[PDB]
């Protein structure tokens, strides 16, 4: 019989290859999603974020009137947030 | 992010602990176990249907014939192409 | 006991804090996590003894049977007159039971121990067949279909993965006489097609070889010596009875999903090992395929614990697999036994798994069946096998989709998936 | 049977797995 | 980790007898656990 | 860019025709190469 | 020379190294 000559590399460690390497990748793609998680859940796990998303929109704000020694200070604020998990409990408590 | 979720979750409450709905478990688990058992087979799928080259009849058109004694000159050459070359009758097969 | 301390310790903090579903979620405070009170040559001798572990069941109770057989005989010698006799001579009941000796079967006990190289061996190997003969007789019978791919000998296997393993901890009597007759009748068959002057030939299975009788002198021997063992000890509309006698009753309850689960693994690894290995191969990825659904399905109703529709699920199973395998391959591709060595392990693993379902099935599952596979003890053995397990692509993923598709929860998916990877960091 | 809230909460725990809460 | 391994057995053995509330509960203070390290000292602190 | 194969004139520089009356033998047989092969003229073409 | 633990925890700090204490 005639075939095209599409065979280009066979089975027996020549295109099997190729397959290993994608489901090897593809499966440690898929556990980036699962393996990690619970580390970042100080981080995605905040009971009411307002304060926090009134002082990005303050950030925000006041860069917008060119008003700049404030956003400083702001963003100073900020990340002494993030830099604390115990001050982002206190500051992320649900209101009563 | 948190944010627009925590607004939904206030508006549409659930309860003080209830199974999680039936329905949603399965569409999303099926959905999610479809994607990761296409990406284990399909690989498969693929790689073993580009090499299923499908027999195919390759007759040869033309038969040419030569008898040359030493490097003088054919003393015959013959060439016979559609109507001297006949394929098998099956019941032909079966008295080979 | 645990659940009592757990709502005791839940109702403390209840009223300490006492002074609508996220809100329960988003409710912890440092009152929760203070302090609540703190409240060479000797391989061949172990494998000996391993197989006397296995028989010593048997070992003992033949022990018993033959010191009462021995005055029980010797009496008998003149006429044999009292019941009671044999009995209280040397509480009717009772396993392992100890009285005065009798001086010859003592003598003859230590003969054995004269011969202790290879024939010590032997006799417990044969002991364990003894013991076992009623496994040894679906091991002939699976074997013997193994070889010979043929309805003539497919209707017996489909017997024996439904009827025979699910009835009652003795196979009924009526299926040992079914599958004796049956081989009687299909081996007389064959011989007398096996003439000469008779002329489909294959699917049928009446063909004519030289080995005509393959692996049916075995199978009708081993058949005849579990009737004899069976007889000389012990005991010798209705389809609607023999199922609700299956499901109501009182047994005893194992888990072996680990071993089900297992047998699949194998059985998928034969699957890719005889693709790569050499029409079948388009045969091979769809029951490949068919292999990751009946795992999940196998899965899934391990989870929902649901004996009956494990019943149905392994009753529609055995039947697809054996009409699939032995017909539409075989079309589809060339003969089984002829070739594709890896189709007759691939059915061979597969019947490992149909006897594993089997007595999952007879002996109904327990209670207590979360917690992994793997995490039972600390040791030091447990930690590699489970980093060995995490390591293989998609099986946490899917282990811990599908726990929680079937689990009773109350937890969205992420939230499922920080949990089981706290437990296995933490453990 | 189905609804339309159940597509629209398998679409939320669907884009729940890449992102955040 | 003695006391994080308790937390999650009774997560599993509270999830397995179809009781749910206390589900929730237990999971709260696993993740308010995760949630602040100086408690997960003070939970994980080597026992006396 | 690399799907791009520009065109490049590919012109045939031998012909032959045959005439084979059945099986028997050529009547005719003709090959002409370099120079009864002609490329038309710009106006042969607006001729055609 | 070697050991029976030596090969041991080898194997102990090379599945460390991927995975936590």
């Amino acid at each position: 019989k005639v075939s095209p000559p599409s065979l280009g590399f066979l089975a027996g460690y020549g295109i099997v290859g190729l397959y290993v390497s994608i489901v090897l990748v593809v499966g440690k793609f898929v556990r980036g999603f699962f393996s990690e998680i619970s580390h970042s859940i100080m981080f995605e796990e905040l009971p009411c974020v307002d304060r926090i998303l009134k002082l990005c929109q303050d950030i925000f704000l006041v860069r917008e009137t060119r008003e700049l020694e404030l956003e400083e200070e702001l963003y100073a604020k900020l990340i002494f947030l993030y830099r604390s998990p115990e001050t982002m409990i206190k500051w992320t408590r649900e209101r009563e | 992010i948190i944010k627009c979720s925590r607004e939904t979750e206030k508006k549409y409450p659930q309860p003080k602990g209830q199974k999680k709905k039936k329905i949603v478990k399965y569409g999303m688990g099926g959905l999610i176990i479809l994607f990761l058992i296409a990406i284990i087979w399909f690989p498969l799928l693929f790689m073993s249907l580009i090499r299923s080259v499908v027999g195919v009849v390759n007759q040869p058109i033309d038969v040419t014939v030569t008898l040359k004694l030493g490097g003088y000159e054919p003393l015959f050459t013959m060439s016979a192409q559609q109507p001297s070359i006949v394929p098998f009758t099956p019941q032909a097969y079966e008295e080979l | 006991r645990q659940m009592k301390r757990i709502r005791a310790k839940q109702e403390k903090y209840r009223q300490s804090q006492a002074s609508d579903h996220a809100t329960v979620i988003h409710s912890g405070d440092y009152f929760l996590f203070e302090s609540d009170s703190e409240e060479g040559q000797a391989t061949v001798d172990g494998l000996t003894r391993w197989l006397r572990a296995f028989t010593k069941h048997h070992r003992t109770m033949s022990d018993v049977l033959c010191a009462e057989r021995y005055l029980l005989t010797q009496e008998l010698l003149r006429v044999g007159e009292v019941r009671r006799g044999v009995l209280d001579q040397l509480a009717s009941e009772l396993l392992l039971d100890r009285r005065l000796h009798i001086p010859e079967l003592e003598e003859a006990e230590r003969f054995e121990a004269q011969q202790g190289r290879t024939l010590r061996l032997l006799r417990a190997g044969y002991q364990c067949v003894a013991a076992h003969s009623e496994l040894l007789c679906y091991f002939i019978i699976i074997l013997n279909h193994m070889v010979t791919a043929s309805a003539a000998s497919l209707v017996l296997p489909v017997l024996v993965f439904l009827w025979a393993m699910l009835t009652i901890p003795r196979p009924s009597k009526r299926f040992w006489m079914t599958a004796i007759v049956f081989t009687e009748v299909m081996v007389v068959t064959k011989y007398l097609f096996q003439f000469g002057f008779f002329p489909p030939p294959r699917i049928l299975g009446l063909e004519k070889t030289d080995s005509y009788i393959k692996y049916d002198l075995v199978q009708l021997m081993a058949l005849f010596f579990h009737r004899s063992q069976l007889l000389c000890y012990g005991l010798w509309p209705l389809q609607r009875f023999f199922h609700d006698i299956l499901h109501t009753k009182y047994r005893a309850a194992t888990d072996v999903y680990a071993l089900m689960f297992l047998a699949d693994i194998v059985d998928i690894i034969i699957i890719i090992f005889g693709f790569w290995a050499f029409q079948v191969p388009q045969a091979f990825l769809f029951m490949l395929l068919v292999q990751f659904g009946t795992m999940v399905i196998d899965r899934a109703l391990y989870l929902r614990k649901t004996v009956l529709g494990k019943l149905a699920f392994q009753v529609v199973l055995v039947v697809a697999i054996h009409i699939w395998m032995f017909f539409i391959l075989p079309a589809v591709t060339e003969r089984m036994f002829s070739q594709n060595a890896v189709a007759q392990l691939w059915y061979f693993v597969k019947c490992i798994y149909f006897a594993l379902s089997a007595y999952q099935i007879r002996c109904g599952y327990p209670t207590r069946i979360l917690g992994n596979f793997l995490t039972k003890k600390y040791n030091h053995l447990n930690l590699f096998l489970f980093q060995g397990f995490r390591l293989v692509p998609f099986l946490v993923e899917l282990r811990a989709v599908m726990d929680w598709v079937w689990t009773d929860t109350t937890l969205s998916l992420s939230n499922w998936m920080c949990v089981e990877d706290i437990y296995a960091n933490i453990f | 049977c189905c609804e339309s809230s159940d597509c629209l909460e398998i679409c939320m725990e669907c884009c729940g797995i890449c992102f955040p809460s």
